[PDB]
Order: C-alpha cells, then sequence, then structure tokens
C-alpha cells in the first residue's frame, strides 16, 4: 500500500507508516466512500464542514489513517453520475463513527412539516454533478479510512515475518518464532511429532 | 447527455383535466429529481411543483396546492403531471427539467421540450382567408405592400407561404392573437417594387393541419 | 416568498459591446442564483449556478458576480448568438421564484416607419365584419403608437396591435394594428384613418382613405 506510487493521500496520524508491519493489532475496520476533491482534508480529527460534522466524524484520538487517490475515469461520466449523494442538513453533529441514512425531510423552521417539501423544510440529501470535464477539486476522489483497534482479545491480524535463508556448520545467532540464541545449526537424526 | 422527451399539445376545454408526461429518453430514472415550470404566452417562466422519483416525494407551490398532483413511475421512467380544473388562463407551454436531487443549489440544467396546451372553449374552425389588395398605389413610386388576412381559425398553428414557397424576401408574418370571441388570427404582407405590380401573380397558401386545409387565395388590385 | 427584480427592462446594445443585468432579491440568498437564457421560440439553457459557477459547454464570455441581495450578470463581447431573454432565479427556498426578463436587444440608426392602410374587401364585406389594417414596416426602435380616428373621431377599445419579432438581417421591427368592427358601424361612418407617431419622424403621418369609391 506505502509504495503504490499510485495515491494522493497517505498520512497517517495515530501509527507510524513504516512500524505498520511491526505492530501488531487485534482487528481492523476499512471504511470506504467517495467524495469531492476540496473535501479530502475535511476526513481528519478536528475538523468541521458539512461532510465532517454530519456525514463522517474521526474521533480525536484517532489511530488508524486515510488513503485517498484522485478517480475521475470510473464514477464520472457525461451527463453527471446522480449515483452518489451526502447529507447537508441533520438536527445535531456526529458522533465519531456513527452512521445516519434516515430520509426524514429537515425541518429548518419551527412548522411542522408533515413529510413534504415546504417552507424551511429541506430535503436532507444532495447529490454530486460529477462531469468529466471539471477542475481539479471538484473531481470525484475514492477515500479509504484503515482505523487499528486494541482489545483485549488476543492479536490476531498483522504483517509478514522476514525471514532468511538458513546456514548451516557455522556459528550465528538464530531465531525461529521467538526462541533465539546461538551456536551452530545441523541436521540431526532425530523424530519429532507433527504437533 | 440526458434527454427529457415530452408529450404533444393537447388541446382542452374548460374544467376538464390534463395530463403532461415527462419520459426519461435512455430508460429508468435515478437521483434526478424533477421540476415542473409553465410560461404563459409572451410572458416570464413560472415554478409549480417538483417531484422526488426515487425517493417519492412530491408538492406543488402554495398557489396550485390542491390542484396539481406530480407522480413518477419508476418502472418505466415517466413523471406525470395531472392538472385538474382547468381554466382559461391556464393555457400556456408546460416545461419539464431536472434539477439535481435537492432543494437549493445546482439548477435546472436539462429541459424538455414543450407541451402546449390550450384551455378554451371552441371546435376546431378553417380559416377564413382574405386578400388585401395593393391600395392607394402612389406610396412612393417603386415600393408596394400587400399580403392575404388569415381571420378565425382555431387553433394554432396556420403556415402561410406565398407563391408555393418561390418568394422569401420582404416577406412578414405576424404572430396570431386571441380574439374575444376566441378564434386566432393573423396578417402576411410582402413588400413588391410597383414595377412587378399589374404583371406578376402572387397567391398565399394557407395550411391549417388540425383541419387539413389548402387555400388559395390570388390577390388582385383596387377591381381597377 | 422571495420577489426577485430585474433592471432594465430592455437594456439595448450594440454587438461587441459589455453587458450589465441586475438581480437585486427582496431577502437575503446567500450564494444561490442560477441565470438561465432563452432564445425565443426554444427551452430555457442554464448558464450561471450558484452565482459564479459557469455550467458546462457555456462559452468564458458569461461572467457573474455578487452576493447577499444584489446580483449581477455581466457578458463582455457581445455576439449575434447572445440576443435573448435573461431569467434569474433564486433557489434559496420554498418556493423557486423566477425574474422578470431583459429582452437584450439589438442597436442601429433609427429608422422611418413605412406606413401603409387596406379597405376591407368586397368578399370580406359578405358578412356582417369588416376590419382595416394599417401597417407599418421596417422601423425602429420598438416604440410607436397607432390612432385610429374614423371620420375624425378618436377610437378606442375596438384595436388589436401585433408586433414582429427583431429582423436577422436588418435589425428592423414590423407592426400590424386591426380595427375590427360591424358592417353597420363601417356603413355609419365615411373616412377613415390610422395615425402613426415615431421617435423618428418629424411629424406624425397619417395615411387615410375615403370609404367606397376606390
Amino acid at each position: 500500500l506505502y509504495n503504490s506510487a499510485s495515491f494522493s493521500t497517505f498520512k497517517c496520524y495515530g501509527v507510524s507508516p513504516t512500524k505498520l508491519n511491526d505492530l501488531c493489532f487485534t482487528n481492523v475496520y476499512a471504511d470506504s466512500f467517495v467524495i469531492r476533491g476540496d473535501e479530502v482534508r475535511q476526513i481528519a480529527p478536528g475538523q468541521t464542514g458539512k461532510i465532517a460534522d454530519y456525514n463522517y466524524k474521526l474521533p480525536d484520538d484517532f489511530t488508524g489513517c486515510v488513503i485517498a487517490w484522485n478517480s475521475n475515469n470510473l464514477d464520472s461520466k457525461v451527463g453527471g453520475n446522480y449515483n452518489y449523494l451526502y447529507r447537508l442538513f441533520r438536527k445535531s453533529n456526529l458522533k465519531p463513527f456513527e452512521r445516519d441514512i434516515s430520509t426524514e425531510i429537515y425541518q429548518a423552521g419551527s412548522t411542522p412539516c408533515n413529510g413534504v417539501e415546504g417552507f424551511n423544510c429541506y430535503f436532507p440529501l444532495q447529490s454530486y454533478g460529477f462531469q468529466p470535464t471539471n477542475g481539479v477539486g471538484y473531481q470525484p476522489y475514492r477515500v479509504v479510512v484503515l482505523s487499528f483497534e486494541l482489545l483485549h482479545a488476543p492479536a490476531t491480524v498483522c504483517g509478514p515475518k522476514k525471514s532468511t535463508n538458513l546456514v548451516k556448520n557455522k556459528c550465528v545467532n538464530f531465531n525461529f518464532n521467538g526462541l533465539t540464541g546461538t551456536g551452530v545449526l545441523t541436521e540431526s537424526n532425530k523424530k519429532f511429532l507433527p504437533f | 447527455e440526458v434527454q427529457l422527451v415530452q408529450s404533444g399539445a393537447e388541446v382542452k376545454k374548460p374544467g376538464s383535466s390534463v395530463k403532461v408526461s415527462c419520459k426519461a429518453s435512455g430508460g429508468t430514472f435515478s437521483n434526478y429529481g424533477i421540476s415542473w415550470v409553465r410560461q404563459a404566452p409572451g410572458q416570464g417562466l413560472e415554478w409549480m411543483g417538483r417531484i422526488l422519483p426515487t425517493f417519492g416525494t412530491a408538492n406543488s407551490a402554495q398557489k396550485f396546492q390542491g390542484r396539481v398532483t406530480i407522480t413518477a413511475d419508476e418502472s418505466t421512467g415517466t413523471a406525470y403531471m395531472e392538472l385538474r380544473s382547468l381554466r382559461s388562463e391556464d393555457t400556456a407551454v408546460y416545461y419539464c427539467a431536472k434539477e439535481g436531487l435537492a432543494f437549493l443549489g445546482y439548477g435546472m440544467d436539462v429541459w424538455g421540450q414543450g407541451t402546449t396546451v390550450t384551455v378554451s372553449s371552441a371546435s376546431t374552425k378553417g380559416p377564413s382567408v382574405f386578400p388585401l389588395a395593393p391600395s392607394s398605389k402612389s406610396t412612393s413610386g417603386g415600393t408596394a405592400a400587400l399580403g392575404c388576412l388569415v381571420k378565425d381559425y382555431f387553433p394554432e398553428p396556420v403556415t402561410v407561404s406565398w407563391n408555393s414557397g418561390a418568394l422569401t424576401s420582404g416577406v412578414h408574418t405576424f404572430p396570431a392573437v386571441l380574439q374575444s370571441s376566441g378564434l386566432y388570427s393573423l396578417s402576411s404582407v410582402v413588400t413588391v417594387p410597383s414595377s412587378s405590380l399589374g404583371t406578376q401573380t402572387y397567391i398565399c397558401n394557407v395550411n391549417h393541419k388540425p383541419s387539413n386545409t389548402k387555400v388559395d387565395k390570388k390577390v388582385e388590385p383596387k377591381s381597377c | 416568498e422571495i420577489v426577485l427584480t430585474q433592471s432594465p427592462g430592455t437594456l439595448s446594445l450594440s454587438p461587441g459591446e459589455r453587458a450589465t443585468l441586475s438581480c437585486r432579491a427582496s431577502q437575503s440568498v446567500s450564494s444561490y442564483l442560477a441565470w438561465y437564457q432563452q432564445k425565443p421560440g426554444q427551452a430555457p439553457r442554464l448558464l450561471i449556478y450558484d452565482a459564479s459557477n459557469r455550467a458546462t459547454g457555456i462559452p468564458a464570455r458569461f461572467i457573474g458576480s455578487g452576493s447577499g441581495t444584489d446580483f449581477t450578470l455581466t457578458i463582455s463581447s457581445l455576439e449575434p448568438e447572445d440576443f435573448a431573454v435573461y431569467f434569474c432565479q433564486q433557489r434559496s427556498n420554498w418556493p423557486l421564484t423566477f425574474g422578470g426578463g431583459t429582452k437584450v436587444e439589438i442597436k442601429r440608426t433609427v429608422a422611418a416607419p413605412s406606413v401603409f392602410i387596406f379597405p376591407p374587401s368586397d368578399e370580406q364585406l359578405k358578412s356582417g365584419t369588416a376590419s382595416v389594417v394599417c401597417l407599418l414596416n421596417n422601423f425602429y426602435p420598438r416604440e410607436a403608437k397607432v390612432q385610429w380616428k374614423v371620420d375624425n373621431a378618436l377610437q378606442s377599445g375596438n384595436s388589436q396591435e401585433s408586433v414582429t419579432e427583431q429582423d436577422s438581417k436588418d435589425s428592423t421591427y414590423s407592426l400590424s394594428s386591426t380595427l375590427t368592427l360591424s358592417k353597420a358601424d363601417y356603413e355609419k361612418h365615411k373616412v377613415y384613418a390610422c395615425e402613426v407617431t415615431h421617435q423618428g419622424l418629424s411629424s406624425p403621418v397619417t395615411k387615410s382613405f375615403n370609404r367606397g369609391e376606390c
């Protein structure tokens, strides 16, 4: 993922990008969505706006990190792509990592609205006019937000250990799955059990 | 390039009902949002109401409540704008246009084509073509204007041509005006040099499509 | 219900000049305002949305500005395909009301209205209705008044005026008014006349004809 040279944003907040293969983690969530160019910077702790306040809120003590690469060749078609919506009205802000898909018509005023648009009563959602002929910052941006965690349960998912070639009949410093020391490695005429 | 094919002209009667359809050319609907706009003849635009096809929500402007009913058919991708209790002043050109699934912001980017709806109380009537002779051939000695008046026909349109389309220079066709009785009337004149007078013959041919009539009136001077 | 108001009403100019259209509102609209262009006998099309964003495919000569309660659409290089009626719509809240309009015309040298009059024909006299037509041809500008004086008496309440669109060759207008009246009323008068008053006319030209003998 890191040395892909095909991404735009790979900022990692809680942990170092190069220490990912070292730390061992319990469970890994992975969120995904598509947003505008000028709103990728809003996917960060302590940010505000119409897409971070009540569309996708990241906790301040965030530990995973955010990946976002421009794709103006799959989600943008002539005449626009009206399959990508976003909420811009809500009663109140979002606590971190919350999902809201209800489509109750938002009421800005004190007037009862009764499920139909009217004066000071807006529809909650809004679409993206994803035109292929748009400047950068209005083009779609696919986003993935990895989010690591440390649970009291034992760690299950983490990176590959880099093995090396074995050497026989010399004095070296061995290490196999945790056991470590020094000595001479040689074949032995013994029998073990598969466990 | 979404296209919004619309219905055809529908002449009606006062107190009746009308159903204008705005079909999306390309298949079915999406998160469009469709709003209905009408334009009175020779006036500004007016906004009536909007519909959310896929999310099922629609109502009209406060003035039009209780009279307009907008429905959508996602199976075929066609929106309906049934309008009951038609009034004499409800005649206009009715448009449909997608405006983005929202309530504020983008605007009406793709429009339909217009569904002229005439609401009156008069049956189809043929045109009564009369000629306007080149009277008073003393204006400037070299210029003269003559035409043939079309009166008491219904409904639009009528296409006036001169010499079976062989003449277009200096030819005018005024817009039809609705009279007190309820029938339309328009003129059509051509400016002709005085030299051509008395030697060349001109005939205006009208073509009222609803009453499939073809008339040929040959204009003449003032009976000598 | 926000009420918009455009100004001026006609805003006549010449090709290659700069236009300035205002759409002052009644209340505060933050930045939501769309400008539509409607050529005669066609469907309006979007030009400017969000009061500063040019729609796709629109030539760059269209620029919009303003915010709050006073916007402005400005055209830099006028071209023959830029003469139409321009509407502004406030997309703030219910309902999305439109504006008046601004028929951007074309300017030219003033012209003299040719005047002709046609008496009702004998064939048209078979029934009980006779109509007299006074015609104004190839004048400029739009403003022109026609007055009917039957037997030197002012006639009102029975005339209908019709104006064509601006010509695509010489940019001159054309007007026609009909004096519809019953045969008996025609039979009860002698001399008919149509009076024209124009800015480009030094004196009010009057054309007339006496009944029957012609």
